[PDB]
């Protein structure tokens, strides 16, 4: 229907990597930059990320921090996404626990670009959601001495859409947990699981 | 006008959409997150946003010279026009404008007509003061242009909101010094 | 097409997990005839001339048994002394031959998850507790949790 | 499209410049040299590079309305820089047994583009080794003060163009 | 026929590891002096076209054509310099230099926040004897995928 607004994906895209160091940073608190004012020291992007799982520091708290942000991205985007488009499939009060299926069927499709999921649930009590190609880290490499030592330093990363879909359903009100593993698909991976 | 069309020509060479409004959103959210993780010290996350800015405009300028081939500037007066529409408009879909362009041609300032970071933003009377709502944006074009030497130091000076007036950066340029001794 | 339980010993004969799927949200108490019927099965190792394994190229689904409501049998690989055995309710069994080597592929995919889960090094000593609840979250979507993916 | 012609004595430095058809000017003579020292600087490395880690002639298309000599001739120049190309001109090189090496340079552009601009390039040496090697003010290894080399070979620009 | 790639910076650094793509001449590091007397070869002619500039721009390298083989540049405006050695059997390569920068360097190298931007070790011997740094699964993979081909 309506298509106004429009601003890219790329800009977005690193703004959505650089949550991270942005957080080990504000745990962690040359190269005077603001000279007119003050002066920084340095920032070493490369090795704060080579600082949490790469000297196995106290992340632990720090893990919410990469929890908590997604949250006031997950509860405020609903009602954004009627003044995303307004399809008529975009109303929130008629289902719980299954239109979560369909509103990560748009949102998943509007922050990450694809609808590739295979969704299974336990009875309907415990619905979980995967993809085989994830948009951040299906971009990302590696050192090449191994690929295992290298999924050590993506862990956090992973962390960011725990807050999303945790918003959503604290947006429709809730107090349900949620695990993140990371699968590994056969043909040309990670894995969500929610209650 | 080459130079006019090269943005509407990236915008239909490039096909990535975001809405404005989720960009705005996770631009407010982060920056509460600063806010309510540290002591509400809106000096102190300035600095930080700026440090956000540095390390993410370092890697952002390299491909923007991958959609767009160009030269190297070399004076003040080409790169701050081509800064003014292009290397904005084929990401945040603005054209900014250069004012008071001074006489001595290192200094100038820069009046943006909307931006996607500040679009529907209030701020508290606590955070009314002391505080620049895109100092990421100081970061990313002071990291962006110490790639391709030169260090200007841009820094803004004016929200829409802080004051109610006008949107403003003042800018400055330096030395324009390449690399040096290949002998070693 | 639904096993009854899921069960997993080791070459010590230490029950590693009697998996029953659906004890919550369904039917309780009969896991505790789930877990001897394991045990019956467990000393029923090699009892009274009847032999199971003739072929060691690959270790293949070997003799099937039937006893007080379910169809249990045994697939010894004999590599790392793994010891795991299904049975399935014989109410709904249809009882012919690409079910048997349906069942055998099967156990060869409940063996994949288990080697798999086996050597995940993202967590060291994984070996008391919660890698059982991270391999029964891998059990309980191969047999199950179908109903949603068209 | 040629407008510019060096020579280079084979001891590295400059021997003649003329700037042909450009008319408007910034370089005086010595920046000339520098450029004189660093192609043979350049010309010193750009044979041993050998990325190979291990009969080529050129020919005749008459260039120049007689020549000289009507035949695909051999060349000296087996293991070095030949020709250069940029966004506002192309270079090219010639050596000889000898050790002159003899520049022109193409604002223009113009396999057989090599080619064209080495049978150039053989007249030019040939008309250097009759008009100001037969000179008796001449002595060796300086300029070219002959006037009479300078219009017969301005003679030879609009003879390629 | 192509024989070598190679990376280089704006601090005199080459960052191109074991030769292949016909480097290792067997599929139709002991070349570190290589590195730098290739460098000095583009420097000083970098130099030379500077100093012959018509129209208010300056002027970029296509390629130096030695005899009995090619040199091909691609001197980014980052000072990044991207330099591939043919055989003069294809002319000028100055849209797969684009590729490899536009698509297989930039999505690979440069957003990958585990890898740096191959500066400087923390010190200040940038201009010369440092250890080289791009070593990628998926890059050096991926750019032995795509030049395969050539050779």
């Amino acid at each position: 229907e309506n298509s106004l607004p429009k601003v890219s994906q790329s800009v977005y895209q690193m703004l959505l990597n650089e949550m991270v160091p942005l957080a080990m940073g504000i745990e962690r608190q040359r190269l005077k930059i603001e000279e007119h004012h003050t002066v920084d020291i340095i920032r070493s992007h490369n090795l704060i990320h080579e600082l949490y799982k790469a000297d196995e520091e106290e992340k632990e708290k720090v893990l919410a921090r990469l929890r908590n942000i997604g949250f006031q991205i997950g509860l405020k985007l609903s009602e954004l996404l009627i003044f995303s488009n307004n399809p008529n499939l975009k109303f929130k009060e008629m289902d719980l626990l299954l239109i979560m299926k369909f509103i990560c069927r748009d949102v998943w499709k509007q922050i990450f670009g694809k609808q590739i999921d295979n969704l299974k649930t336990n009875h309907r009590g415990t619905f979980y959601l995967l993809d085989y190609d994830y948009r951040p880290i299906q971009s990302f490499s590696l050192e090449e001495d191994a690929k295992n030592e290298e999924l050590k330093m993506i862990e956090p990363f992973l962390e960011i859409p725990v807050g999303i879909i945790r918003g959503v359903l604290s947006s429709l009100g809730y107090s349900s947990e949620e695990v993140i593993c990371l699968a590994s698909f056969i043909d040309r991976g990670v894995s969500f699981h929610v209650q | 006008r080459s130079l006019k069309a090269m943005g509407e020509e990236i915008w239909k060479n490039k096909t990535e959409k975001i809405n404005t409004e989720l960009f705005t959103l996770t631009y407010g959210s982060i920056v509460a997150q600063l806010c309510q993780d540290y002591e509400r010290d809106f000096n102190k996350v300035n600095d930080h946003l700026y440090s956000m800015g540095y390390n993410i405009g370092c890697r952002l300028i390299e491909d923007f010279l991958a959609r767009t081939a160009l030269p190297r500037c070399e004076n003040l007066v080409k790169t701050s026009e081509v800064l003014s529409k292009c290397a904005f408009k084929i990401f945040l879909n603005i054209t900014p404008n250069i004012t008071n362009w001074s006489h001595n041609k290192d200094t100038f300032s820069l009046i943006l007509d909307e931006n996607p970071l500040a679009d529907f933003v209030e701020l508290p009377m606590d955070a009314m003061k002391s505080l620049w709502y895109s100092n990421i944006l100081c970061g990313v074009l002071k990291g962006s242009l110490e790639m391709v030497q030169l260090d200007c130091d841009v820094w803004f000076v004016s929200d829409i909101l802080r004051g109610d007036s006008q949107t403003e950066i003042k800018v400055k340029l330096n030395r324009i010094l390449k690399d040096e001794i290949p002998i070693g | 097409l639904r096993p009854c339980f899921v069960s997993l010993i080791d070459e010590s004969d230490k029950p590693i997990l009697i998996y029953v799927p659906n004890e919550a949200e369904n039917e309780m108490n009969d896991v505790l005839k789930y877990n001897v019927l394991s045990n019956i099965s467990l000393d029923y190792f090699e009892s009274a001339l009847v032999e199971w394994h003739s072929l060691d190229s690959k270790p293949l689904l070997k003799s099937i048994f039937q006893l007080e409501g379910v169809s249990v049998f045994a697939m010894l690989i004999k590599q790392t002394g793994l010891k795991i055995v299904i049975g399935f309710e014989q109410k709904s069994l249809s009882g012919a031959d690409d079910e048997f080597e349906a069942i055998n592929q099967i156990f060869e995919t409940v063996r994949k998850i288990y080697i798999r889960v086996k050597c995940n090094p993202l967590l060291v000593s994984g070996d008391e507790k919660s890698i059982i609840k991270s391999l029964e979250r891998k059990f309980d979507e191969l047999f199950i949790s179908t109903e949603v993916e068209l | 499209a040629i407008e510019t012609i060096l020579v280079i004595n084979k001891s590295g430095g400059l021997i003649y410049q003329r700037n042909f058809t450009n008319d408007e000017q910034k370089l005086n003579s010595n920046e000339y040299l520098i450029l004189a020292s660093t192609l043979h600087g350049v010309f010193a490395i750009a044979s041993q590079l050998t990325p190979k880690a291990l009969n080529t002639i050129p020919y005749i298309p008459y260039v120049g309305m007689d020549d000289f000599f009507k035949e695909p001739f051999t060349n000296w120049n087996k293991s070095g820089l030949r020709q250069l190309c940029t966004d506002q001109f192309t270079m090219f090189i010639y050596q000889t047994l000898t050790g002159l090496k003899f520049v022109a340079i193409s604002s223009s552009v113009m396999n057989l583009a090599i080619q064209i601009a080495d049978n150039f390039l053989r007249k030019v040496y040939c008309l250097y080794s009759d008009y100001v090697m037969k000179d008796p003010s001449y002595s060796m290894e300086m300029p070219i003060r002959s006037n009479l080399f300078d219009e017969k070979v301005k003679k030879m620009v609009e003879n390629l163009q | 026929g192509i024989y070598s790639f190679w990376i280089f910076d704006r601090h005199c650094n080459c960052i191109f590891d074991r030769e292949w793509t016909l480097a290792s001449n067997s599929a139709s590091k002991q070349n570190e002096e290589d590195a730098k007397l290739l460098y000095g070869m583009i420097f000083s002619l970098r130099s030379i076209t500077q100093k012959l500039s018509k129209g208010s721009v300056k002027n970029d390298i296509r390629s130096i054509s030695t005899g009995k083989y090619r040199v091909h540049t691609y001197c980014t405006a980052s000072g990044l310099w991207f330099v591939l050695l043919s055989d003069f059997k294809q002319q000028s390569y100055t849209q797969v230099l684009q590729y490899i920068y536009s698509h297989i360097y930039v999505k690979y190298v440069s957003n990958n926040l585990l890898s740096p931007y191959d500066f400087a070790e923390n010190e200040n011997e940038m201009r010369g004897q440092g250890t080289r740094k791009i070593t990628n699964r998926n890059f050096i993979s991926v750019l032995e995928s795509f030049l395969a081909p050539m050779v």
